[PDB]
């Protein structure tokens, strides 16, 4: 559960991906991919190569995701519900997955956004993905 | 734990360049203001009331250069974690009984702070690298909980 | 994130706890210091031992409190803020101990009520009480 | 896992009257049904659609049965579960890639399938009891990403 803080962190936070969603979520992915292969188990035939335009385009749609739930912070349910029918319905994405893929977005985050990347705001960001994992991880129709 | 030789020479040139004075607390800091029940096993180092009162805590920065440390001495033998974190997994585990996914998160928020200094000469496979040690080392001071 | 029919199936089945609830709450509060003694240590200053007056009021308590969760089932922030200050702001319990209780509590009802602990409701019930876990260890306001 | 005379007693008393035929099947089921991602590891078993399909599917049972016959050879030889393991260790953990927690939730809902099946006997002190065992269970599972 975030709270009033939490919220305002996050969204002055991600605000500032902006026109870098594409190039920062693809980063996220790469860390994922790396650090921990067997997420890439999820993905067969994509093209997972470096600098790949395939994860560059995924690494939009997820960073865009994100972008939606910000804002719909406060009723994220309704707001991601084809991406729960896409990953836990369809997919059936083991949770640790998204406990890999939230920490490699704190990692990018860190690496591009020094001074917004407070302890507070990291904290807040922290809890802000694991409600969006808890999201998309669950069955709620 | 095993890093190529590339990976080992990648981790140790980044580790010379990390602040011996700071990181530890910035670390155990960021651990307590993140995941705030870890603050429970730490009632007598004064006042966490604020994120800003625990970063600057003078206790937390102490604390935290010895907890850098062990991550040194865990890099300077990784083919022997286990027994290097012997002594300090039995206080942890048998003593505080501090939960071992706790000692995962403490791993991972170091690596945010990695990340936060260094900018973009943390590089995904420079993170890589790092992953497999911060594992080896929750692994290590879990040990007497296998 | 509980669907309808999760809503459904938690009420329909606390409901059945009815007066027991009492008896239930203190049985996993000992069932969980026993099998997990690490969780005694929030609870220095109780009688732990089998039959305890102190486990049994406090179970009543815990009961009482899942009763208050399942009845404002759509709006728990609201609802269990006074336990969240409690459990997160001062006692600062952490998270593994609540999957420890929650556990405890549906050995308890299997235990208890054979019939009504159908696959369908233990889904229901472990993410109701995985909810009210996330509730109850956020600081939130 | 060591267990005093006494939990081994009640351990081997409550396991004896265990249906070798079904409690696996029913564990096995309820983590499919409680733990929905976990039917990705099963996607050639058939149906896996709703509760009732789940719970009634063969190759569920019938590898249910497997899974508690390793249970029950764990039982046997519960001062070397790390070895009695190894396979299935490397089975789950590098072939099949299956994250540890999952191993720890299994266990967890077979005791619940206890308490379900053998209600007021299942007591406290038993559970406590075979909490032990499981948690020992999972560990050796899981012990390849130690
Ligand atoms: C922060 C959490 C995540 C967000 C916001 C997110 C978002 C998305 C979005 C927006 C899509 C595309 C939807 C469409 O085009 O219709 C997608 C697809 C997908 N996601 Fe995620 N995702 C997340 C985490 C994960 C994780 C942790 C995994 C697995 C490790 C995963 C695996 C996949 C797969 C396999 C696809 C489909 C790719 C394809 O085959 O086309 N996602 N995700
Ligand atoms: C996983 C990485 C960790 C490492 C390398 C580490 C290392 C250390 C070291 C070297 C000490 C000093 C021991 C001495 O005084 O001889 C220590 C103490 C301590 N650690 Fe950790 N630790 C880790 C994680 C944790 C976590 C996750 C917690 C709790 C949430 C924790 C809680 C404590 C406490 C309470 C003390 C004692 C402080 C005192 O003297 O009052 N540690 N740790
Ligand atoms: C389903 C989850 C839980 C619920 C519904 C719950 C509910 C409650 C309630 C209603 C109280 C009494 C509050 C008051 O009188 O002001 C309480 C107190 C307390 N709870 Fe929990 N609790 C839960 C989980 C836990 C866990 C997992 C722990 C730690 C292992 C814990 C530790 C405590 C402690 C230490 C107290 C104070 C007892 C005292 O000193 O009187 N609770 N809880
Ligand atoms: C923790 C207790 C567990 C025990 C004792 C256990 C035991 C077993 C055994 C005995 C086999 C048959 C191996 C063979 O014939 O070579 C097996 C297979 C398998 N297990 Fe487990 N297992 C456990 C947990 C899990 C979990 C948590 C998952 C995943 C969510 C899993 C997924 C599988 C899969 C996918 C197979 C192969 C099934 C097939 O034939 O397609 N197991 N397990």
């Amino acid at each position: 559960v975030l709270s009033p803080a939490d919220k305002t962190n996050v969204k002055a936070a991600w605000g500032k991906v902006g026109a870098h969603a594409g190039e920062y979520g693809a980063e996220a992915l790469e860390r994922m991919f790396l650090s921990f292969p067997t997420t890439k188990t999820y993905f067969p035939h994509f093209d997972l190569s470096h600098g790949s335009a395939q994860v560059k385009g995924h690494g939009k749609k997820v960073a865009d995701a994100l972008t939606n739930a910000v804002a719909h912070v406060d009723d994220m349910p309704n707001a991601l519900s084809a991406l729960s029918d896409l990953h836990a319905h369809k997919l059936r994405v083991d949770p640790v997955n998204f406990k890999l893929l939230s920490h490699c977005l704190l990692v990018t985050l860190a690496a591009h956004l020094p001074a917004e990347f407070t302890p507070a705001v990291h904290a807040s960001l922290d809890k802000f993905l694991a409600s969006v994992s808890t999201v998309l991880t669950s069955k709620y129709r | 734990v095993h890093l190529t030789p590339e990976e080992k020479s990648a981790v140790t040139a980044l580790w010379g360049k990390v602040n011996v004075d700071e990181v530890g607390g910035k670390a155990l800091g960021r651990l307590l203001v993140v995941y705030p029940w870890t603050q429970r096993f730490f009632e007598s180092f004064g006042d966490l009331s604020t994120p800003d009162a625990v970063m600057g805590n003078p206790k937390v920065k102490a604390h935290g250069k010895k907890v850098l440390g062990a991550f040194s001495d865990g890099l300077a033998h990784l083919d022997n974690l286990k027994g290097t974190f012997a002594t300090l997994s039995e206080l942890h585990c048998d003593k505080l009984h501090v939960d071992p996914e706790n000692f995962r998160l403490l791993g991972n928020v170091l690596v945010c702070v990695l990340a936060h200094h260094f900018g973009k000469e943390f590089t995904p496979p420079v993170q890589a690298a790092y992953q497999k040690v911060v594992a080896g080392v929750a692994n290590a001071l879990a040990h007497k909980y296998h």
